């Protein structure tokens, strides 16, 4: 667009060092006399802080003396003393000054943790202090004399410096002396010099400070500042309306010490200028400048002096610092944000009759919340004369004003936000309905998302006064605008319990029902058929329902069908919107189905049809809920007397096992688990008791003997509707409750035999007592941590905004279904569902592209993905997104609180936080293959030996289950030297252990057949003769490397494979000798002469998941025993035995030689020293380091491992947060990058990755060929992300003010008010969302043209 | 009443810029600067602006035209 | 049920008088703030933590404003925000927004 001639908004903000001359630009008057008293009579003396000549009119266009009591007089001054009459309100902006007669330094920039002035002049802060406290003289403009320019000279020594050098020599102390030094700083000479020596100095204590100084010096260049601008000659003065002085009843003063400090700043100040006209000696008038700078300190707090108190009163004087900021940032942007206007805080109530788009609000609250509108409306129409006359009408609550109240309520959007709201799903918009009551009524089918129940949930009502807020209501916050969860595309509101049962008793089938068999030509008369009740609600009746189908692209072709259907579901159709198929409502109703029904109604029919349909459901949900009269009392429950029959069985066995212990067969622990198992199986029998009983035991005479129908038990209905019927709870209620945990965290082997319906004893209570305790404790604390969890999430992604569409990258990461263990859990589909395809993807069929590069993958395209057998597809990731400081839509997707294209203006950082932080409260041998498919041996080198056992000789044993389709269903990692019953390309059934191994043995087997000769393996040197007491067959048990011999710790037990000649049989593929080294603690299953088959035993070696681990995931803690990965591709070997560490010399065969690691060998090393490993093979065993996989294999590698690691965490938690939210989170973690190569920046400086991304973008381009510094992605923790805040106004908020203030103040680095938290502090529209195009206007008018 | 705003998405689907634009139009309706063209159904200005955008008669294009049109009317 | 939107505020701080006693307005918390940042409510968040009940004079500049019914304001300053500029003014940095 075009910049306007009009002055609309105040543009993006700047902040940088200025000139005291520009402070003279605020020359309204000079503050002289602080005392505003006649020095007796309390006469309000002008000529000071409170003056009209120095500042302005006491009142609007009002002169000091009163010569101008005309609010027409503007400009004309009081000719006695210049009183230019203007509005007194502007005195909240009256800036004055005082011409100091003193060059003053800055002790604040001195004692700041980071000695700013020290690293500024490159002079030890120690000597700098000796200079500013006026105890010694610094040499100025001399330098090439007795001493150097950056040195001091005490009083005694300066006298010596004079006796030797009066010639070409001067050296004063303090600010004036340093003014000379700042007046002479040689910035860029030093710049050339500091990089020269950045390549010269090669010591840590040296170049550390080198890169330090060089950095900030070119930073001064970055702004163009010349150090002089820190030495104040001018003293700025605040607007009068910023320091109160009020009389106290009696004859005293209740003044805020703001005055009593500026008075001090000036008492001392004028005394100083006096002391200079008097020309007093140095150290005395300089001790005066000490008091001048402490006056400055008196304004901050007192700087870092000693907490200056006042005469006979302990009181560290008025701290401006703390008074604009404070805690949690400031006292507005903190929990301290006052009790909002246009608000109403009270508890809530239901309200069935409350329509979809509306809520119910109390008349009384309505009065208190709509007055101004009524006042403006009463004097607008003419039913009140003045606003005060309007007050009187509402003073009596005239029926008239209620109609005017009506006018300002009819279509007035309202915002509803609860207090316990931690996630955005607690904020919506509605429409008012006049309610005569006290509690705020709410629409039922929304409360589930609110998690707002009926106990004491107080919702605050916030009036959208401006049309913008009103439009925001009916734009994104409307009730009908918050249908899906912004974590996953499902229509979040699923019928909870009451409404579910309503529709459950509606659509249901049975065998006996009045009228079962007749025919109707319409569901409409079917309505008038049951509302009368001339037939039962579950009779199979032929009614002609006209189901529809969007056979076209919007034209729903009609298909009239006849259905022998139950009366209830027939009535259900009159509610069902056309397009939806009758097949979805031809079931016995399921809760999962009932939610995804609206999801498919959203897919097929769209938004509108789904919305209005949902409301219809709610009204009939209550309707037929009442028709059910679904009651349950003592006499309606049923208990199997087969329950106490299974208990009889359960009795026998345990009695006998305790008696086995009385003799001494099973041990205590053996008996322990034994007991547990039989009682658990007993409960499953009690299950197969009460479950089948209450499943279909009701048989009714109908068209035959007695045809059974599914039992209409209320319990059964809840248990099948899905509403609230959880057969597990129910079965601890009607069947044996079971074994409850114990105070230890284990299990009391005693079950709660006597069920709830029946008796319970004090014994059973105390078992379950730990349970009660347990529950409470955990949630009561998880709550608090979840809040700080979301705190750290906001911490990490504040500034991320989607602000582009397509960029220029043809990259992302590989999306793959988490095929692990048995069943294929997360599909390829449900990950990519709602994302944008990266590349042109081919089909399992070759050279036939099914999904072109840039394609929005939705339901149908995902159905398209599942028509063939495509298993792996790449999607453009946001961590690979080439968008600089932001994300593009073609790298994000569409899965949001809607199903459409993510738009520019969507600040995604924080919405990710909430969506992901929400689940905090819900956090905590011989494998037979059960999946029926084809056993596919991938990359594993197995071999057939004697007995046909397909033994394993490689660690990468990835077993796959390539099915009839080809898509892997099951995956199993088989250990070393294990048996494989079947091979690659041979189908097996479900229930055969082909993945058969022994966890107690890791046999060392050969690959080919050959003899074994024990080389350097004699008893006493390397091996011991541990031919046991059970097995006398020759075995040479290898002693480990510490039990062998002194000089035996350099001798290796090598097994040499030779034939009947003495020749060595080489290893398949290379020319290397097959010299397998028998490891430590190995039960050698062979002697000298035993021919090892193609895989026979030669040696025998035996051996949180919730908030906690995920928290450490955020700080990326290097573990206890970190599993190290193979650094480079190539051979690995040993060197230098245990001296504490051990040389793991990994020498490349295709890389660079010198690589060798230091590892303590207290770990179990699985080092394949005979093999040529690859960069990534686990070396030791234990937890891993995100860091390492990031810096080694790459971001993409580590990134999807962790998001899939956590994908398993939340998998068993039962929650599905959007992985795309998680993707952006991780990019922000690696926000900074520690550079590796040298170029135009630093050799190792941890700098912005995207800034460096634009660096190389134009390093490849012009002004260079290729000098560009190539970085290494640095992984930062969350308290490091919050520590690396570019918004100093944000770090200062919760971190050390002084620190961060000076931290940016050195160069006065401009925060263009570009971001999020800056828009909080200033109170303006962020550059996104509503203010997106708003700031387009603003940015087009700032720092550019 | 209004069931959805998906029809506003059919014309101007920014979801946020919508808020900005029509809101300013509603304010010219407040201050006697102007008056509506689409008859209100007791709907106060917020809901009226919604109707105007869904039909697509008064969108961002037309509003800027109105801006420059007033410029010829105030200048001359 | 304690409804408070308009009334009188304390003197020691801009914090309203009362709590769950006389005048029960919503003591808006830091985390509900974050909910409004999960939404597009930026302009409403603006007036929320400023013009509503935080700016000692901005609240009156809105009361006398809506007694006219005009919902249209300019980008005003949090005034203490204006004192924060004077904070840096007495140190080394300074505010002189150019152009």
């Amino acid at each position: 667009l075009k910049a306007q001639t009009k002055t609309e908004e105040f543009d993006a903000i700047k902040i940088a060092l200025a000139s005291p001359d520009m402070i003279r630009s605020w020359s309204f008057g000079e503050v002289k006399k602080p005392e505003t008293i006649n020095y007796r009579t309390f006469k309000p003396e002008r000529d000071g802080l409170f003056c009209a000549r120095i500042f302005g009119p006491v009142k609007d266009y009002e002169c000091l003396c009163g010569k101008y009591k005309r609010l027409k007089h503007r400009g004309v001054i009081c000719e006695k003393c210049g009183v230019e009459v203007t509005q007194t309100k502007v005195r909240r902006e009256r800036m004055g000054h005082i011409e100091l007669a003193s060059p003053t330094a800055h002790i604040w920039f001195l004692k700041s943790l980071p000695s700013r002035i020290g690293l500024l002049l490159d002079m030890p802060l120690r000597d700098i202090e000796r200079v500013l406290y006026f105890e010694s003289y610094v040499v100025i403009e001399g330098g090439m004399t007795n001493l150097e320019r950056q040195q001091i000279l005490t009083e005694e020594q300066y006298l010596d410096a004079l006796e030797e050098f009066g010639d070409e020599f001067d050296a004063k102390m303090g600010a004036e002396a340093i003014q000379a030094l700042l007046k002479s700083m040689d910035l860029e000479q030093e710049c050339e010099q500091l990089r020269e020596e950045l390549n010269e100095t090669n010591s840590e204590t040296k170049r550390k400070k080198l890169t330090k100084r060089i950095k900030l010096l070119e930073a001064f260049v970055q702004s163009g500042n010349k150090p002089e601008w820190m030495i104040l000659t001018v003293l700025p003065v605040l607007p009068p309306d910023l320091r109160p002085l009020v009389p106290l009843d009696g004859g005293r003063f209740a003044t805020s010490d703001l005055n009593d400090l500026y008075r001090r700043v000036i008492n001392r100040n004028n005394r100083l200028k006096r002391l200079l006209d008097l020309a007093a000696p140095d150290i005395i008038v300089r001790n005066e400048k000490r008091m001048l700078q402490e006056a400055v300190d008196a304004l901050l707090d007192n700087g870092r002096r000693g907490r200056a108190i006042t005469g006979s009163n302990k009181r560290p004087l008025k701290s401006l610092a703390d008074m604009i900021k404070g805690k949690q940032g400031r006292f507005r942007q903190n929990l301290l944000g006052k009790r909002v206007d246009y608000s109403g805080r009270s508890v809530i109530t239901v309200g069935p009759y409350l329509r979809l788009h509306q809520c119910g609000l109390p008349k009384k609250m309505a009065l208190e919340l709509f007055k101004p509108f009524i006042y403006g409306k009463l004097e607008l129409r003419g039913l009140a004369t003045t606003i005060k006359a309007a007050k009187k009408m509402v003073e009596r609550e005239e029926a008239v004003v209620w109609d005017i109240l009506d006018e300002v309520i009819r279509e007035h959007p309202v915002l509803l936000n609860r207090a316990p709201t931690l996630h955005r799903l607690g904020i919506q918009a509605f429409e008012p309905v006049l309610i005569e009551g006290k509690a705020i009524q709410l629409h039922p089918l929304v409360c589930a998302a609110y998690n707002a129940d009926f106990d004491g949930d107080q919702m605050a009502v916030h009036v959208p006064l401006t049309l913008e807020a009103q439009l925001e209501a009916r734009a994104l916050m409307m009730s009908t605008n918050n249908i899906l969860s912004p974590a996953n595309g499902e229509p979040i509101i699923v019928p909870s319990q009451d409404v579910v049962l309503g529709l459950y008793y509606m659509t249901r089938d049975c065998v006996n029902a009045k009228g079962e068999g007749m025919v109707l030509t319409g569901p409409k008369e079917a309505e008038r058929l049951y509302r009368s009740g001339l037939a039962s609600l579950h009779a199979r009746v032929k009614v002609r329902i006209t189901e529809y189908e969007k056979d076209a692209n919007g034209e729903l072709v009609a298909k009239t069908s006849l259905k022998d259907t139950t009366v209830g579901r027939a009535i259900l159709w009159m509610i069902v919107p056309k397009g939806l198929p009758y097949s979805i409502v031809n079931q016995a109703l399921g809760k999962k189905a009932i939610s995804k029904m609206l999801n498919t109604c959203y897919r097929i029919l769209g938004l509108k049809p789904t919305v209005i349909f949902a409301d219809q459901i709610m009204y009939t949900g209550f309707a037929y809920a009442a028709r059910s009269g679904a009651s349950v009392g003592i006499d309606d429950m049923v208990i199997p007397e087969k329950k106490h029959e299974i208990i009889s069985e359960a009795e026998a066995e345990v009695a006998e096992i305790q008696e086995q212990f009385q003799s001494g067969l099973v041990t205590a622990g053996e008996r322990y688990n034994k007991v547990i198992d039989i009682w658990a199986a007993a409960n499953d029998r009690v299950s197969k008791a009460m479950m089948d009983n209450l499943q279909t035991e009701t048989v009714i005479n109908r068209d035959g003997q007695e045809e059974k129908q599914v039992s209409f038990n209320s319990i059964y209905m809840m248990a099948d509707s899905g509403a609230r019927g959880s057969a597990a709870q129910i079965r601890q209620l009607a069947g044996m409750r079971g074994l409850m945990a114990k105070p230890d965290g284990s299990i009391i082997e005693t079950p709660i035999t006597a069920n709830f319906r029946e008796g319970l004893n004090v014994l059973q209570y105390f078992i379950s007592t730990h349970g009660a305790r347990k529950g409470l404790a955990d949630t009561a604390l998880k709550t608090a941590n979840s809040g700080y969890l979301t705190r750290r999430l906001v911490d990490v992604a504040q500034d991320l905004v989607v602000t582009e569409d397509d960029c220029g990258t043809h990259e992302g990461i590989m999306m793959t279904p988490v095929i692990e263990g048995g069943d294929v859990k997360e599909p390829l589909r449900d990950r990519v569902l709602g994302r944008v395809t990266a590349e042109d993807v081919l089909k399992p069929g070759t050279a036939d592209i099914l999904v072109p590069r840039n394609t929005l993958l939705h339901e149908q395209w995902c159905d398209l993905l599942e028509e063939n057998s495509v298993d792996a597809v790449k999607v453009r990731s946001v961590v690979s997104c080439d968008t600089d400081f932001g994300v593009c839509a073609h790298c994000y997707g569409r899965d949001l609180a809607r199903g459409h294209i993510i738009n520019k203006g969507e600040a995604i950082g924080v919405i990710a936080a909430q969506s992901i932080g929400e689940p905090g409260t819900q956090l905590t041998s011989s494998i037979q293959v059960k999946n029926k498919g084809s056993i596919k041996l991938s990359n594993v080198k197995s071999v057939v030996n004697s007995s046909g056992k397909l033994v394993i000789t490689s660690r990468n044993t990835e077993l796959k289950l390539i099915d009839e389709f080809g898509r892997t269903k099951e995956s199993y990692k088989v250990p070393y030297g294990a048996v494989l019953a079947k091979g690659d390309g041979e189908q097996v059934a479900g229930g055969e252990t082909v993945a058969n191994w022994d966890p107690h043995t890791m046999p060392v087997i050969t690959e080919v057949s050959g003899f074994v000769r024990f080389t350097d393996m004699i008893d006493g040197q390397t091996i011991t003769r541990q031919t046991d007491e059970l097995t006398g067959l020759s075995s040479l048990v290898v002693l480990d490397s510490a039990e062998r011999t002194a000089g035996g710790k350099d001798l290796r037990p090598a097994l040499k494979i030779v034939d009947a000649q003495g020749n060595d049989v080489l290893i398949p593929g290379t020319d290397m000798p097959a010299q397998y080294f028998l490891p430590g603690k190995a039960i050698v299953q062979l002697e000298d002469g035993v021919q090892i088959s193609s895989g026979d035993t030669l040696a025998r070696i035996p051996q949180t998941g919730g908030l906690p681990r995920v928290a450490d995931l955020f700080e990326a803690r290097r573990p206890k025993e970190p599993a190290i990965l193979a650094e480079i591709s190539g051979i690995v070997s040993f060197g230098k035995e245990t001296k504490g560490k051990r040389r793991l010399v990994i020498t490349p065969v295709d890389g660079s030689d010198p690589y060798e690691e230091m590892i303590p060998k207290w770990r179990q090393l699985n080092v394949f020293e005979g093999e040529r490993v690859e960069r990534g093979d686990v070396i030791s065993d234990g937890p891993e380091a995100p860091h390492d996989i990031l810096r080694l294999r790459g971001v993409h590698a580590v990134t999807r491992y962790i998001v899939n690691e956590v994908q398993d965490v939340y998998r068993l938690q039962g929650v599905k947060i959007n992985d795309k939210h998680i993707e952006v989170i991780v990019r922000q973690m690696l926000r900074k990058a520690t550079i590796v190569n040298a170029g135009s920046s630093d050799f190792l400086e941890g700098e912005q990755v995207e800034y460096s991304r634009v660096k190389i973008a134009n390093r490849e381009l012009e002004a260079n060929g290729k000098v560009g510094a190539t970085y290494s992605r640095d992984l930062l923790g969350i308290t490091k992300a919050s520590l690396a805040t570019e918004s100093f106004i944000s770090a200062a908020s919760f971190q050390e003010t002084t620190r961060v203030l000076t931290e940016a103040a050195v160069a006065g680095k401009r925060d263009e008010l570009r971001g999020l938290k800056e828009n909080v502090i200033v109170g303006r529209l962020i550059p996104a969302g509503t203010g997106y195009a708003y700031h387009q206007d603003r940015m087009r008018r700032r720092a550019a043209g | 009443a209004r069931v959805t705003v998906q029809d506003a998405v059919e014309k101007i689907g920014n979801r946020f810029d919508l808020v900005l634009v029509a809101a300013r139009r509603a304010r010219q309706m407040q201050v006697g600067g102007k008056d509506p063209l689409v008859p209100e159904e007791n709907d106060k200005t917020t809901v009226i602006a919604l109707r105007e955008i869904e039909e697509g008669l008064i969108n961002n294009q037309i509003l800027d035209v109105r801006e420059r049109q007033e410029q010829q009317e105030q200048e001359a | 049920m304690h409804a408070r939107s308009t009334g009188s505020y304390s003197l020691v701080t801009q914090q309203p008088l009362g709590g769950k006693a006389q005048f029960g307005g919503q003591r808006f918390g830091e985390m509900e703030v974050w909910a409004l940042e999960a939404y597009g409510a930026a302009y409403t968040l603006q007036e929320m933590l400023t013009v509503k009940s935080d700016d000692v004079n901005g609240r009156t500049k809105m009361y006398k404003n809506i007694v006219d019914g005009n919902h249209q304001m300019e980008p005003g300053m949090p005034e203490s925000f204006n004192v924060l500029l004077k904070e840096i003014r007495s140190l080394g940095i300074n505010i002189e927004l150019e152009d």
